[PDB]
C-alpha cells in the first residue's frame, strides 16, 4: 500500500549492494526518465545514499 | 526561442565513445539487449537525440 501524494513515503537505501537491473520486472513505465544521468550508467557509479 | 530552437541538438549517451574527430551522422536507437528491441521498447531503445 502506498502513501499519500503529501505524505510521500521516504526510504534511505544506505550500505547495501545496488542492483537497479530489477527494475526491469515493473512492466513498460510511462517514464523512466533518468534526469542528470543515463538509464544505463546507474549500476556502475557508487554514490553514498 | 521560447521552448524551441530543436535545430540545435547533440547526444546524451552513444553506444560506444567517440573516437577523436569522429563524425557520426546516423541516429539509430540503442539496443536494450535483455529484451529484442526492432521498434521502440523500455529500458535502453529511447532515442539519442
Amino acid at each position: 500500500r502506498f502513501a499519500s501524494v503529501y505524505a510521500w513515503n521516504r526510504k534511505r537505501i544506505s550500505n547495501c549492494v545496488a542492483d537497479y537491473s530489477v527494475l526491469y520486472n515493473f512492466a513498460p513505465f510511462f517514464a523512466f526518465k533518468c534526469y542528470g544521468v543515463s538509464p544505463t550508467k546507474l549500476n556502475d557509479l557508487c554514490f553514498t545514499n | 526561442k521560447v521552448g524551441g530552437n530543436y535545430n540545435y541538438l547533440y547526444r546524451l549517451f552513444r553506444k560506444s565513445n567517440l573516437k577523436p574527430f569522429e563524425r557520426d551522422i546516423s541516429t539509430e536507437i540503442y539496443q536494450a539487449g535483455n529484451k529484442p528491441c526492432n521498434g521502440v521498447a523500455g529500458f535502453n531503445c529511447y532515442f539519442p537525440l
